[PDB]
C-alpha cells in the first residue's frame, strides 16, 4: 500500500525523508552504523521518520550516536528511545548487553545540576539571564574518579577533541568517558542558549525515558511548572518536553496538581488548556503549536486515568471546556485528532462523575458530532440500505464507546429514552448501511451500541423496528456479507438476540432465511482467517465453537428458531458431502479447504448440541436425519489418506460422542457399521493374493496405475487405498465413542456391536487386520534394500512399474503408513471392545475376537512366500495382540477370553506356533531347531513374544486371582485350574526344548528370564493346582542346575530369575536339596577363585609380560567371568537363606578363600594404578557383598538367639501402643497368636481383624496400621546354628584390602560396597582404628568425582564418626542422645504425638526411639541408660 | 576429575563433627597451619583465620561454589556447640582480629568481601554467651568504628556499613532492651 509506494520511491533520500519496512530500517541501520563510528542531516531525516514509523540492531547504533557533539542528534535519539519506551517495553526487556551503557548514558544527561536551590532551575535555564546570573561553576567541569577547569572559552573549539585531548593527557576510568564527555559538551553549552535549551530538553527526555523504564526531588515538579509559566512563547518545545515528563512523572500526583493548579478552574494548567481550546476553536486567536497542544491532551488523559487527577478535572470543570471542543472545532485532521483526545478524557472523567456531563447536555454534543462526521463520510459513501479517514474513524470509534459505557451507566436510566429519538439512528443505519467503507470494528461498535441500548429499553425495539434500524441491520448481517472477523461473527447471534426479543422482530428475522446465510461463513474461504486459531494457543475451531454456544443461547431464548438451525446444519453437512463426493475437487492441506470447514462445522455443531446438555438438540437433529450426512464425512473420496489422524476427524467423531452420550442413542453406531460394512464390502480384493509370485495387491493397484504422478491423489486411482483411510475414520470414531465410562453407553455400544451387523463388520475388520499384516510386512520386505527376500522377484514384477531405489520407496511409503496406522487402530478398537465385553451379545463379541486370535495364530502365507520371515512377523504381532486382548494392564486376565481362546482354539495355536518356528515347519525337530545353524533370522524374536505372553497365561496368582472373574453359575463353566493345568502343560515341553541350549545372538536374554519366569510359576503352581506328572517337575528341579550355570555363563543378568527358580525349587524339596545346591555353587566358586589365586602369584620369572597380562589375566580369565555371578547367586540365595547359607559359607571355609583372594588380588590393582591403565575385576563386589551380609547375619542370628533365650515360645504377648493413656493394650488371643506365629516364620507383615476393622503389623517398623485411616501405632514384643562371624585374621585382612581398594579408586560400585564393609566393620573401634592408622582418609579425600557413588557423602561421614566414636566419645554422644530423647517428647512415623506427655515418655517406647543408638554400641547404651534415666 | 570431597563438603563434615563431639571444636580451634604447608599459606596461620579470609569470602572467580555459607556453617556450628569457653572464644578472637585485620587493609575489593562476609559470620552468629563475648572484647565498637577505616567515596562502602550496620542493631537492641 501507499506504505509500500513511499518505500519505493525513497529506494534526494533525506530530502524525501523532509518532505515526510525492512530493508528501509536496514539501509537506515547501515548508516546508523556508518555514521557513528552531508551525513548528519540524512541521520536527522532518519531518526525523526523513524520516531514517526515506531509510534504507527540500531540500538547499540543509538547508544553510541548520544557521543555527540551537535545536541540535535543526541534530542533525535532520546524522542525516539522515548516513543518507544511510551509505546512499548522493547527497551526495558533488553538485555544488560546493551541495556546498562544505554540507560547509563541516558543516567549521566539526565542527573540533577543543582536546581533553584543553587541557580540552575530549568526556569533560569532557559530565560537568558545574561550569562552573568547564573552560579561561576556553570561554565566549569569538575570530573573526578580528578579533573577540574575553570572555564572553557580559552579553548572553546572541539568539544570531542577536548575528550580525546583529556583521554591522552589523563587516564579516564574505561568505559566511563560519557559522564566526563557530557559535563564538557553542557560546560561549553551554557555559554549560550541554544546549547543550553538542547541540554534542558535532552535531560528532560532522559527522565521521561527512565520513568516510563536519585534523578527525581523536591524541585523537580516546581520547576517544570515554572518552565511552563515562562511567556517568551519561544519555549514551546521545552514546554512540551516539561509537560512529557511530568506525564512520565505521573505513572508526587498530588504534588503536581498543587502545583499545576487543577484543582480549581482558575490555575495555570486549566487556564493553559482553556487559552489552547478556544485559541483552537476561534480563528482569530493564532494556535498553540501541535506538539505543545499534544502533549497537553496527553497530560490530561494520563491525569484522568488516576482518581486524583480525574478529582482535580472535576473540581476545574475542564469537561465544559472539552465539550466546547468536541462542538465547535473543526474537521481537519488534528482536529479531528484533539477531538478525539478530549473525548476520551470526558471518557475518563465520566468514569467516576455524571452530573456534570448530564448539565452540560455532553450527549447531545456527542451525537451531534457523531451526526456531522457521519454527514462528512456521507458524502464519500452516500448509500444506504433503504474508505473512511482514519481519525475519523477513530473519532466515530471512542465516541461510539462512551456512547455504549453511557447506555450501560445509570444516571441515564432516566433518560436514554431520548437517545433514540435523536439522530444517532440516522447516522448508525450509516455505519451499518457500509461496513466496508467504515471498518469492521466500527460496525460491530454500532451494532452493540443498538444491543446495548435494546437490553436497556426493550420497549423501545419497537420504535428502532418504526424507524428501521433492526432492519438495516438485518439487511447488513444477513443478506449483505458480513464482514469477516471475530468479534463480528462472535457477535451477529446476541444481536439476533436483541432483535428477536419484540415478537416482531423475530418474525422479521426468520422471514429472511437467516440461517441459511449466517452458517455459509462455516464453508468459505473468506471467513477461514477468521476461524483460525489466535496466538496459536487457543483451541481448533475456538471461534466456530464460540459462535455455536452464541447461536445455542439464542434459540434457547428463541424454540421456534431451533428446527430452521438444524436444517440449516444438516445442509452444511450435506454441502461438505458434495463438496467431498465429486471427484472436480481436491483437497488442499480446484483445491478447496476441506478439512477447515469440516473442523469448523463440527466445533460449531458440537458447541450447539452440547452446550446445555438438555438433549433438545440432539433429539431435534437425529430426529431430521443429520447422522447421515455427519457420519457419510469420514468416507468422502477426495478426503487426503492423512485424514482419519486429523483434528476434523477427532472432531467428527466428538460430535458422534457428543450425540452417543447425551441421546443415550444407538442411531450413531448403527449408521456407522452400515457405512464401515459399505466400505469393508468395496475391498475384498485385498483380500484376496495374487495366486502368483506377486507381492502387494496395493502396490499392484498403485502400479498398475498407469502412470499418474500421484495415483494416491485419486479415488479412482486408488479405490483401496482410499477405503482404507476412511475404514481407518470410522474405526477412530469407533474408538472415541468405546472409550466412554457411562455404563449404559458401554451397554448399548455392546448391542451394537453384538448385532447381526455389529459381526459382520467384525468379521470383515479381523479379514482386513490379517490382510494388513501381510501387506505392510510385504511392503517392508520391498522398501528394505533387496536383503530380505531371497534374490526372488516376489514383488519386483510390480516394481518395475512402479518406478534409483528411493523413487520406488517414496510411492510405497504412503501405502505402508496407511496400512500399518489402520491396523494399529483396530488393534486399539479390539482392546476396547474386549474392555466393554468384559467390564449375553458380549460373548458373541468376544466369540468372534478369539476367533481372530486364532485366526492371527493360525494364518499362513500363499505358497509363494520367499521367505518364513513374513510367517514369523506375523506372528510376532499377532501375539503381540493378543497379549493386549487376553490380559489387561496388571496382567489380570479376562476369564471370558481365557474360556473362549481355549475352546474355540488359539492355545493349540499358540503353541503350535512355537513348533512351527523352531522346526521350521517340520524340517528340524524342535529338539534340535534352537540350535540349529540355519534357524531363521526373527525366530529369537517371536520367541521372545511367545515367552512374555506364555509368562502372563501361566501365573496363577493373576490367573486365579484376576478381578475380571466370571460369576459363579447351560453354559460351560470355565476353570482357570484346568487352564493352568493344560498351560503349564503345554509350556513345559517347549520350555524343555529350550531349556539348556545356547542363546540367540539377540533377543537371547529376554527369552531366558521369560523361560525361567514361566518355571517359576510352575513350580510354584503345581503345589497349588494339584490341591484341586509331579515327579518330571522332580527330574527337572533335579537335572536344571547344569543349565542355570550355563545361563550364568552365557547370560549373566539372569542370575537373578535363577535365584528365584532355585528358591521354588527348595520350597518344593527338602533342606537336603537346599544343601546340595548350595555346596555345589560354593564348589564353583571354590574352584574359581582357586584358580584366581593361583592367577596372581607374583611373576619372578618373567615368561609373561607380567604387566598387561597379570593385571588383566586378574580381571579376564573365565573363571573371573565366573565368579562375578557365583558369588552374586551365593548372595542372593544367602539373602533369602540367612541361615543355613551361613552355615554352610561358615563350614565351607570359602571366606577364608574369598579374603585371601582379595589380599592377593591387592598387587595386581596397585600395578594396574601404576601402569594408570586400572580396570577393576567385576567380581570383586560380589565378594565384598557376601561378607556384608554373611557378618549381617551372623549379627542379626546372635542377637535373635538372646532374644529367644528370653521369651516363653508359647503366647508370647504382642502388645499395642496406646499413645493417649500410654498404655501397651495387648491383641486378642487370637491375634497374638497369629502374629506371633507370623514373626517368627519371619514374615514381614501380618493381617488381622479386630472389631472388623482391618490392622496389619509391619515387623520392619513394628507398626500396626489400621488400613481404612492409615493410622500407625507402634507395636512390642513383650519380652519377660551359631555363626561365628569373621574371625580378627580376616577383619584385619579385609581393611588392608579395602584401604587398598580405595588407595586405587577400583570403580564407584566397587568403591561403594567396600565403603560398606568398612562401615559395619568400623562399628567396633579397633577396626575403625586400623582403617584410619592406614591412612585412608588422605585417600578418601583424594577421590575424584569420577570415582564417586550417590552415597559416598554419608556412607563416608558415618565412617569417619566411626574413627571419631572412641568409647568414651560414644559414651558422653550416647548421654547426650539418650537425655535429648527423655527431655524432649519426639515425634515420630507412628503418630506419637509431638511433645506428647503419654506417649512420647514411656521407657518401652524411648528405647524403641533409641534403638540406633542400643544398635551403635548395646553395652554403652546399657550403662547410659543406667545412669541418666 | 573433580574432587570428590570439595572443601565445600569437608566444611559440612566438620560442621556435622563439631555439632556432635566436644573435643573436635576445640582441637579445630587450637590447630593451626604452618609456613609452606599449601600454595595459600603465607605463615602461620589458624584454620579459623584461614577460613574467615580466604574461604567465607565471596569471590568471583569460584573454585567451590558454596564454600562461604558452608565456612559460615562450620563457624555458626563451632559457636553454638558450647565446648564451655575453649571454643567460642578462640572463635571470637579470631573473627575480632580478622575484622581489624581486614580494616588495616588497603582499600579493595579484597577488603570490601572481607568485612562484609565477617559481618555475615557475627550476624549469624549473633541469631548468649558469644554475645557476652562480643561485649567483653568490644566487637561492637570495633564494628561501629568500621567507617573509620574506610574512604568514604568507595562505591563498595555503603555496603560494608550496612552490613557492619546489621550486627550493631540486633546487638544494641539485645543489650539495651
Amino acid at each position: 500500500a501507499d506504505c509500500r509506494a513511499l518505500i519505493d520511491k525513497l529506494k534526494d533520500e533525506q530530502l524525501l525523508l523532509e518532505l515526510q519496512w525492512v530493508d528501509l530500517l536496514d539501509r537506515f541501520d547501515g548508516i546508523l552504523a556508518d555514521a557513528g563510528q552531508q551525513l548528519k542531516m540524512l541521520l536527522l531525516a532518519v531518526l525523526n521518520f523513524t520516531a514517526l514509523l515506531i509510534e504507527y540492531s540500531s540500538i547499540e547504533h543509538l547508544t553510541t550516536l548520544l557521543a555527540s557533539s551537535d545536541m540535535q542528534v543526541v534530542l533525535a535519539v532520546l524522542n525516539l528511545l522515548y516513543v518507544f519506551s511510551k509505546r512499548s517495553n522493547y527497551i526495558t526487556r533488553l538485555g544488560s548487553d546493551k541495556r546498562t551503557p544505554l540507560l547509563t548514558r541516558l543516567q549521566h544527561l539526565a542527573e540533577s545540576w543543582g536546581g533553584k536551590e543553587n541557580g540552575f532551575g530549568l526556569a533560569e535555564c532557559c530565560r537568558d539571564l545574561h550569562m552573568m546570573k547564573y552560579p561561576p561553576s556553570a561554565t566549569t567541569l569538575h570530573f573526578e574518579f580528578y579533573i577540574h577547569i575553570e572555564q572553557l572559552d580559552k579553548i572553546s573549539e572541539s568539544p570531542s577533541e577536548i575528550m580525546e585531548s583529556l583521554t591522552k593527557m589523563y587516564s579516564i576510568p574505561k568505559d566511563k568517558q560519557m559522564l566526563l564527555f557530557t559535563h564538557i559538551r553542557l560546560a561549553h553549552g551554557f555559554s549560550n542558549h541554544r546549547k543550553r535549551l538542547q541540554a534542558v530538553q535532552a535531560r528532560l527526555h532522559a527522565i521521561s525515558i527512565l520513568v516510563y523504564s536519585s534523578i527525581l526531588y523536591n524541585g523537580l515538579i516546581e520547576e517544570l511548572v515554572d518552565v511552563l509559566q515562562i511567556t517568551d512563547k519561544q519555549l514551546m518545545e521545552i514546554k512540551a518536553a516539561s509537560l512529557r515528563t511530568l506525564t512520565s512523572i505521573v505513572h508526587k500526583l498530588s504534588s503536581i496538581i498543587d502545583c499545576t493548579g487543577t484543582a480549581s478552574y482558575h490555575g495555570f494548567l486549566p487556564v493553559l488548556v482553556r487559552n489552547c481550546i478556544q485559541a483552537m476553536i476561534d480563528p482569530s486567536m493564532d494556535p498553540y503549536p501541535h506538539q505543545f497542544a499534544t502533549a497537553l491532551f496527553s497530560f490530561l488523559y494520563h491525569l484522568a486515568s488516576y482518581d486524583a487527577g480525574g478529582e482535580a478535572l472535576v473540581s476545574c470543570g475542564m469537561m465544559e471546556a472539552l465539550l466546547k471542543v468536541i462542538k465547535f472545532l473543526g474537521d481537519e485532521q488534528d482536529q479531528i485528532t484533539f477531538v478525539t483526545r478530549a473525548v476520551r478524557v470526558v471518557d475518563l472523567i465520566t468514569n467516576l462523575d455524571m452530573a456534570a456531563f448530564q448539565s452540560h447536555s455532553g450527549l447531545s454534543i456527542f451525537i451531534y458530532r457523531l451526526e456531522h462526521e457521519v454527514d462528512l463520510c456521507r458524502k464519500e459513501c452516500p448509500f444506504v440500505i433503504k474508505q473512511c479517514i482514519p481519525q475519523r474513524a477513530a473519532l466515530l470509534k471512542s465516541m461510539l464507546n462512551f456512547l455504549k459505557k453511557a447506555i450501560q451507566d445509570p444516571a441515564f436510566s432516566d433518560g436514554i429514552r431520548h437517545v433514540m429519538d435523536g439522530s444517532l439512528p440516522t447516522s448508525l443505519k450509516h455505519i451499518i448501511s457500509n461496513a466496508e467503507y467504515y471498518g469492521p470494528s466500527l460496525f460491530l461498535l454500532a451494532t452493540e451500541v443498538v444491543t446495548v441500548f435494546v437490553f436497556q429499553e426493550p420497549s423501545l425495539l419497537s420504535s428502532l423496528q418504526d424507524n428501521g434500524l433492526t432492519d438495516v441491520m438485518l439487511h447488513a448481517l444477513l443478506i449483505k456479507d458480513v464482514p469477516a472477523t471475530r468479534e463480528v461473527l462472535g457477535s451477529l447471534p446476541n444481536v439476533f438476540s436483541a432483535l428477536c426479543l419484540n415478537a416482531r422482530g423475530l418474525q422479521s428475522f426468520v422471514q429472511c432465511q437467516p440461517f441459511e446465510r449466517l452458517f455459509k461463513v462455516l464453508l468459505s474461504p473468506d471467513y477461514l482467517p477468521a476461524m483460525r486459531r489466535r496466538r496459536s494457543s487457543d483451541p481448533l475451531g475456538d471461534t466456530a465453537s464460540n459462535l455455536g454456544s452464541a447461536v445455542d443461547e439464542l434459540m434457547r431464548h428463541q424454540p421456534t428458531l431451533k428446527t430452521d438451525a438444524t436444517t440449516a446444519i444438516i445442509k452444511l453437512l450435506e454441502e461438505i458431502c458434495n463438496l467431498g463426493r465429486d471427484p472436480k475437487y481436491i483437497c488442499q492441506k480446484i483445491p478447496i479447504p476441506l478439512m477447515d470447514y469440516i473442523l469448523n462445522v463440527m466445533k460449531f455443531v458440537e458447541s450447539i448440541l452440547s452446550n446445555n446438555t438438555t438433549d433438545d438438540h440432539c433429539q431435534e437433529f437425529v430426529n431430521q436425519k443429520g447422522l447421515l450426512p455427519l457420519v457419510t464425512i469420514l468416507g468422502l473420496p477426495n478426503l487426503p489418506i492423512d485424514f482419519p489422524t486429523s483434528a476434523a476427524c477427532q472432531a467428527v467423531a466428538g460430535v458422534c460422542k457428543s450425540i452417543l452420550t447425551l441421546s443415550h442413542e444407538p442411531k450413531v453406531l448403527q449408521e456407522g457399521l452400515l457405512q464401515l460394512d459399505s466400505i469393508l464390502s468395496s475391498l475384498e480384493p485385498l483380500h484376496r493374493p495374487i495366486e502368483s509370485p506377486g507381492g502387494s495387491v496395493l502396490l499392484r493397484e498403485l502400479a498398475c496405475a498407469g502412470n499418474v504422478a500421484d495415483a494416491t491423489l485419486s479415488a479412482q486411482a486408488t479405490p483401496l487405498l482410499h477405503a482404507l483411510t476412511a475404514a481407518h475414520a470410522y474405526i477412530m470414531m469407533f474408538v472415541h465413542t468405546c472409550r466412554v465410562g457411562q455404563s449404559e453407553i458401554r451397554s448399548i455400544s455392546v448391542n451394537q456391536w453384538g448385532s447381526q451387523l455389529g459381526l459382520s463388520v467384525l468379521s470383515k475388520l479381523s479379514q482386513l487386520y490379517c490382510s494388513l499384516v501381510w501387506e505392510s510386512t510385504v511392503l517392508l520386505s520391498l522398501c528394505t534394500p533387496n536383503s530380505l527376500p531371497s534374490g526372488c522377484e516376489f514383488g519386483q514384477a510390480d516394481m518395475q512399474k512402479l518406478v534409483a531405489m528411493a523413487a520406488r520407496i517414496k510411492q510405497i511409503k504412503p501405502l505402508l503408513s496407511a496400512s500399518s496406522r489402520l491396523g494399529r487402530a483396530l488393534a486399539e478398537l479390539f482392546g476396547l471392545l474386549v474392555k466393554l465385553c468384559v467390564g449375553p451379545a458380549a460373548r458373541s463379541t468376544a466369540s468372534a475376537l478369539t476367533k481372530l486370535l486364532t485366526k492371527g495364530l493360525s494364518w499362513q502365507p500363499p505358497p509363494y512366500t520367499p521367505t518364513p520371515r513374513f510367517r514369523l512377523t506375523f506372528f510376532i504381532c499377532s501375539v503381540g495382540f493378543t497379549s493386549p486382548m487376553l490380559f489387561d494392564e496388571r496382567k489380570y486376565p479376562y476369564h471370558l477370553m481365557l474360556q473362549k481362546f481355549l475352546c474355540s482354539g488359539g492355545h493349540n495355536a499358540l503353541f503350535e506356533t512355537f513348533n512351527w518356528a523352531l522346526s521350521m515347519g517340520g524340517k528340524v525337530p524342535v529338539s534340535e531347531g534352537l540350535e540349529h545353524s540355519d534357524l531363521p533370522d526373527g525366530t529369537g524374536e517371536f520367541l521372545d513374544a511367545w515367552l512374555m505372553l506364555v509368562e502372563k497365561m501361566v501365573n496363577p496368582t493373576t490367573v486365579l486371582e484376576s478381578p475380571h472373574s466370571l460369576p459363579a453359575k447351560n453354559f460351560p463353566q470355565f476353570s482357570a485350574l484346568r487352564f493352568l493345568v493344560v498351560t503349564q502343560k503345554a509350556a513345559f515341553t517347549c520350555i524343555k526344548n529350550l531349556w539348556n541350549r545356547k542363546p540367540l545372538k539377540v533377543y537371547g536374554g529376554r527369552m531366558a528370564e521369560s523361560m525361567l519366569a514361566i518355571l517359576c510359576h510352575i513350580l510354584r503352581g503345581e503345589p497349588v493346582i494339584r490341591e484341586r506328572e509331579q515327579d518330571e517337575l522332580h527330574t527337572f528341579t533335579d537335572t536344571m542346575l547344569p543349565g542355570c550355570f550355563h545361563l550364568l555363563d552365557e547370560l549373566p543378568d539372569t542370575v537373578y530369575r535363577v535365584c528365584d527358580l532355585i528358591m521354588t525349587a527348595i520350597k518344593r524339596n527338602g533342606a537336603d536339596y537346599r544343601d546340595m545346591i548350595l555346596k555345589q555353587v560354593v564348589n564353583q566358586v571354590w574352584e574359581a577363585a582357586d584358580v584366581l589365586i593361583k592367577a596372581a602369584l607374583p611373576l619372578t620369572t618373567s615368561d609373561t609380560k607380567t604387566v598387561s597380562e597379570w593385571i588383566s589375566q586378574m580381571a579376564t580369565l573365565p573363571q573371573a567371568s565366573n565368579l562375578a555371578t557365583r558369588i552374586l547367586l551365593l548372595t542372593l540365595l544367602f539373602e533369602e537363606l540367612k541361615l543355613p547359607c551361613a552355615w554352610v559359607v561358615e563350614s565351607s571355609g570359602i571366606l577364608n578363600v574369598l579374603i585371601k583372594l582379595l589380599e592377593v588380588v591387592q598387587p595386581c590393582l596397585q600395578a594396574a594404578k601404576e601402569q594408570k591403565e586400572v580396570q577393576t575385576p567385576k567380581w570383586i563386589t560380589p565378594v565384598l557383598l557376601l561378607i556384608d551380609f554373611y557378618e549381617k547375619t551372623a549379627i542379626s542370628s546372635k542377637r535373635r538367639a538372646q532374644m529367644t533365650k528370653y521369651l516363653q515360645s508359647n503366647s508370647n504377648n504382642w502388645r499395642w501402643f496406646d499413645d493417649r493413656s500410654g498404655r501397651w493394650c495387648s491383641y486378642s488371643a487370637s491375634n497374638n497368636s497369629t502374629i506371633d506365629s507370623a514373626w517368627k516364620s519371619g514374615e514381614t507383615s501380618v493381617r488381622f481383624t479386630a472389631g472388623r476393622r482391618r490392622y496389619t503389623v509391619q515387623f520392619t517398623t513394628m507398626v500396626q496400621v489400621n488400613e481404612e485411616t492409615g493410622n500407625r501405632r507402634p507395636v512390642m514384643l513383650t519380652l519377660l546354628i551359631l555363626i561365628q562371624g569373621l574371625t580378627e585374621d580376616m577383619v584385619t585382612v579385609l581393611i588392608r584390602a579395602c584401604v587398598s581398594m580405595l588407595g586405587v579408586p577400583v570403580d564407584p560400585d566397587t568403591l561403594h560396597a567396600t565403603l560398606r564393609l568398612c562401615l559395619r566393620l568400623t562399628r567396633d573401634h579397633k577396626y575403625a582404628m586400623m582403617f584410619a592408622e592406614l591412612k585412608s582418609t588422605r585417600m578418601i579425600l583424594n577421590l575424584t568425582q569420577s570415582s564417586g557413588f550417590n552415597g559416598f557423602t554419608p556412607l563416608v561421614t558415618l565412617l569417619l564418626r566411626h574413627i571419631i566414636e572412641d568409647p568414651c566419645t560414644l559414651r558422653h554422644t550416647m548421654e547426650k542422645v539418650v537425655r535429648s530423647a527423655a527431655t524432649s517428647g519426639a515425634g515420630s512415623t507412628t503418630s506419637g504425638v509431638v511433645s506428647g506427655s503419654l506417649g512420647s515418655r514411656e521407657i518401652n517406647y524411648i528405647l524403641r526411639v533409641l534403638g540406633p543408638a542400643a544398635c551403635r554400641n548395646p553395652d554403652i547404651f546399657t550403662e547410659v541408660a543406667n545412669c541418666c534415666i | 576429575s573433580k574432587p570428590l570431597m570439595p572443601t565445600s563438603t569437608i566444611l559440612r563434615l566438620l560442621a556435622e563433627l563439631v555439632r556432635s563431639y566436644v573435643g573436635i571444636a576445640t582441637l579445630i580451634a587450637n590447630y593451626s597451619y604452618t609456613v609452606g604447608q599449601s600454595e595459600l599459606i603465607k605463615e602461620d596461620c589458624s584454620v579459623l583465620a584461614f577460613v574467615l579470609d580466604h574461604l567465607l569470602p565471596h569471590t568471583q572467580n569460584a573454585e567451590d561454589k558454596d564454600t562461604p555459607a558452608l565456612a559460615r556453617l562450620f563457624l555458626a556450628s563451632l559457636a553454638a556447640a558450647g565446648s564451655g569457653t575453649d571454643a567460642q572464644v578462640a572463635l571470637v578472637n579470631e573473627v575480632k582480629a580478622a575484622l581489624g585485620r581486614a580494616l588495616a587493609m588497603a582499600e579493595s575489593t579484597e577488603k570490601h568481601a572481607r568485612l562484609q562476609a565477617v559481618m555475615c559470620i557475627i550476624s549469624t552468629i549473633m541469631e548468649n554467651n558469644i554475645i557476652r563475648l562480643f561485649l567483653k572484647k568490644g566487637l561492637v565498637n570495633d564494628l561501629a568504628r568500621v567507617p573509620h577505616s574506610l574512604d568514604l567515596s568507595s562505591p563498595n562502602m555503603a555496603n560494608t556499613v550496612n552490613a557492619a550496620l546489621k550486627p550493631l542493631e540486633t546487638l544494641s537492641r539485645i543489650v539495651n532492651q
